[PDB]
RNA sequence: UGCCUGGCGGCCGUAGCGCGGUGGUCCCACCUGACCCCAUGCCGAACUCAGAAGUGAAACGCCGUAGCGCCGAUGGUAGUGUGGGGUCUCCCCAUGCGAGAGUAGGGAACUGCCAGGCAA
RNA sequence: UCCUCCUAAAGAGUAACGGAGGAGCACGAAGGUUGGCUAAUCCUGGUCGGACAUCAGGAGGUUAGUGCAAUGGCAUAAGCCAGCUUGACUGCGAGCGUGACGGCGCGAGCAGGUGCGAAAGCAGGUCAUAGUGAUCCGGUGGUUCUGAAUGGAAGGGCCAUC
RNA sequence: CGACUUACCAACCCGAUGCAAACUGCGAAUACCGGAGAAUGUUAUCACGGGAGACACACGGCGGGUGCUAACGUCCGUC
């Protein structure tokens, strides 16, 4: 359950999704799970995503995970009115945008990671591709 | 419990680079020194600049620090 | 460092006299041979200096670095101010105590002409 | 003030051919010496500063300075205004005069001696050392005093490396055990 | 060097048993009775 | 407001007093500051006073 | 005119650090002594004064070295003004402006006034 | 009610029962001037002393500090120390900023009289931005300004202040 | 009193990858201030005076807070 310790302020703005991803490249490992969609993964969805492929796998090789939550999101509890102040925090989510790469993979054969890429991209909500190392 | 807030002091620059000035008009409000007083300028104890001389005023960099400077040319 | 430790102290003196615009009269004193120069407010030009290098006032002092020595180059800068045509200057420390040399220098040039 | 001349007049020559350098005036020369006791109990007693800076003051030349806590710390319940120690510093004829009184008549006379430490180096060129009690210093003589309190003496030179420097010291025979 | 502020710094000779007599400048006293010195110690 | 209000009156014969602030327990001795009298042009002591 | 040095500036990291070499006839620094001027919340440290035996380590100046910092394009990208369109929590087209980072590369400064010594 | 930042969209301004914090003081010195000095954090050595006291050297270069929360500034230091001092002075104040207004802020310069410095110069409180309450009604001191027949006074007025 | 190993925890650092309304060693486009110039506009500008109304706004585009990047929701900036 990838949470920040200690953060600055318990809460922040919504903020916008726009822009372009920064970390397109696959640096770490040999094979990565790269997104071209838009949108935000929670920490439950991440943590889904990962124990997903460590299973696949089936402990061997080495996983990187790319993104990090850092982002406090609210909720108002259930019949409460509009206002009284911001909301309390509840879980945190991570801003992905479209070309970035998301978990990274090594160590193992070409083939057992496209499957195991695929497995964890069946539990995310945004459009995902499997790409390869590639030499500069 | 947040809500409070403190009035605008209106703070920034008031004359602007190539703009005449008469003397002891106020060329820049400030909380520290963002602009260091140079030539017929004056710094008060607010650190607000003003000039002594009538002319344009000029912004340009001097010293080891890159810092900013405003002066009046009597032209 | 010495030399540091002087520029530093002296600095707010300079800075002093370069917004007030005025001419200012510095002086360099050292083990030997005491340095005195007139500046212009610009300060590119210098107007007149003395010093107890020059031949032509050393060879009348025994030594060079004493009271003897700074009054005579005091009075040497004094009158050649005087020739020149300026009256009005700003003494400057230059990081050094108005004590010795420096006062000898100064009250000099004060009763030589160059009041300030 | 004798080994100054003793200092002046051959083991400058015998440094010099040790170390063969192109100058007499590499040799490393004493520059100063100082003396500190961190008492702290200031707090629980203050009124032994008085005597703390005059047996300072007996054994030394001159006058001691009572320093002050540069920062605040909870460990020692001590704040920065509040003295916790004194010092002097040594220099010119007084630190020569000094050492001699100190090499001459203050090591034989440790209780209990064993052996002056070499290790004890900063690696620069200064050395340091402490000390359990005053009676090494004739100034003590166990019936004006009744305090166990000891103190350091920290010695620089003018060294560039631990090399030269216990040759220094190795010419100034120094126990060296 | 300050006045009237430090304590007595007047010449006295000292010496010890082994017969050696050396003078040093200190707030000792007025007489000094030593039995070792730098040398003739059993070092 | 644990710091209170005093007054000044200047020693010299007009009546003339400055006003300040100072806290008595702390310092509780008499001020005597040399402030200038505009009654007869000259700076005199001024003594504190009720 | 040139080799050099000191003082006061312009400009301020292409100008600052690290490593190596080099400088004593002048100048500069260190240095000698300080009963006096002056000074240490103690100390001839610093500051000040009287002198010059010695010397060029330190410091300082100069030269070399890219080992760093630093400067830095062209192209591309991001963003964006105005006008249009879309599968309209975002992006695209026409047009204008155009980074940041990074790359090639540059780079271990240039210059003004005055005084002195050396050699002309 | 007032102060700091964000929201606030690179002049100013800009709302929400929007997100974080403070103030209703303090200081005759912590103010003025002159002179001097320059931190945090680490490494090596060293009686008690040990992670963390003080001492010496080095690295480091403001990560310190700045009476008080925050922002901005500050090596000429606005930071630290000492000497002498009361410019935290009175009457004005061209010209500006800021508000619907009441109002609030900045200010060279002039006159009088002072402090520091050899001198040029600096000083009309504090590194700046919160530490505050209109008018009425009254109290205290000064001033023949007025004082209802006149001479006084009472009471008002003006100035200082609660 | 010398001294040493490590299948084991880990600081300060170095290389590489990210993120920030309350981070900035960088930094636009627009907007705003001032100066000069041509064209054009019924002075479109400012000042003083008489009379007002209004001080419940709504939706759309863009930049945001808030809400669930829900609401023909709510609160701001600009058109």
């Amino acid at each position: 359950m990838l949470q920040p310790k200690r953060t600055k302020f318990r809460k922040m703005h919504k903020g916008r999704n726009r822009g372009l991803a920064q970390g397109t490249d696959v640096s770490f490992g040999s094979f990565g799970l790269k997104a071209v969609g838009r949108g935000r993964l929670t920490a439950r969805q991440i943590e889904a995503a990962r124990r997903a492929m460590t299973r696949a796998v089936k402990r061997q090789g080495k996983i990187w995970i790319r993104v990090f939550p850092d982002k406090p999101i609210t909720e108002k509890p259930l019949a409460v009115r509009m206002g009284k102040g911001k909301g309390n925090v509840e879980y945190w989510v991570a801003l992905i945008q479209p070309g970035k790469v998301l978990y990274e993979m090594d160590g193992v054969p070409e083939e057992l990671a496209r499957e195991a890429f695929k497995l964890a991209a069946a539990k995310l909500p945004i459009k995902t591709t499997f790409v390869t190392k590639t030499v500069m | 419990r947040n809500g409070r807030d403190s009035e605008a002091k209106r703070l920034g620059v008031k004359r602007f680079g190539g703009e005449s000035v008469l003397a002891g008009s106020i060329i820049v409000r400030q909380r520290g020194t963002k602009f260091h007083a140079g030539a017929n300028v004056g710094c008060g104890r607010d650190h607000t600049l003003f000039a002594k001389a009538d002319g344009k005023v000029k912004f340009e960099v001097k010293g080891p620090k890159n810092r900013k400077f405003i002066s009046i040319e009597a032209e | 460092d010495k030399k540091s430790a002087r520029i530093r102290r002296a600095t707010r003196a300079r800075r002093k006299l370069q917004e007030l615009g005025a001419t200012r009269l510095v002086v360099h004193r050292t083990p030997r041979h005491i340095y005195a120069q007139v500046i212009a407010p610009n300060g590119s030009e210098v107007l007149v200096a003395a010093s107890t290098v020059e031949k032509a006032i050393a060879e009348q002092l025994k030594y060079t670095g004493n009271k003897d020595a700074a009054a005579a180059v005091g009075k040497a800068v004094a009158e050649r101010a005087l020739e020149k045509g300026i009256k009005d200057v700003s003494f400057d420390r230059s990081g050094f105590q108005y004590h010795g040399r420096v006062q000898a220098l100064a009250d000099a040039a004060r009763e030589a002409g160059l009041q300030f | 003030a004798k080994l100054h001349d003793y200092y002046k007049d051959e083991v400058v020559k015998k440094l010099m051919t040790e170390f063969n350098y192109n100058s007499v005036m590499q040799v490393p020369r004493v520059e100063k010496i100082t003396l500190n006791m961190g008492v702290g109990e200031a707090i629980a007693d203050k009124k032994l500063l008085d005597n703390a800076a005059a047996d300072l003051a007996a054994i030394s030349g001159q006058k001691p300075l009572i320093t002050k806590a540069r920062k605040s710390v909870a460990g020692f319940k001590i704040r920065q205004g509040y003295p916790i120690g004194c010092k002097v510093t040594l220099r010119g004829e007084r630190m020569w005069e000094f050492f001699e009184r100190l090499i001459t008549i203050a090591v034989p006379r440790i209780r209990d001696f064993r052996g002056l430490s070499a290790k004890s180096f900063d690696g620069r060129g200064n050395y340091s050392m402490g000390v359990r009690e005053q009676i090494i210093f004739p100034e003590i003589d166990y019936d004006k005093v009744d305090r166990v309190r000891g103190l350091d003496i920290t010695i620089t030179t003018t060294a560039k490396s631990d090399e030269e420097g216990r040759a220094l010291l190795a010419a100034f025979d120094f126990p060296f055990r | 060097m300050k006045k009237d502020i430090h304590p007595k710094y007047e010449e006295i000779t000292a010496s010890c048993s082994c017969g050696n007599v050396m003078k040093i400048r200190s707030t000792v006293g007025h007489d000094l009775n030593l039995d070792v010195c730098s040398k003739c110690h059993p070092f | 407001g644990i710091r209170e209000k005093i007054k000044l009156v200047s020693s010299a014969g007009t009546g003339h007093f400055y006003t300040t602030t100072k806290n008595k327990r702390t310092k509780p001795e008499k001020l005597e500051l040399k402030k200038f009298d505009p009654v007869v042009r000259q700076h005199v002591i001024y003594k504190e006073a009720k």
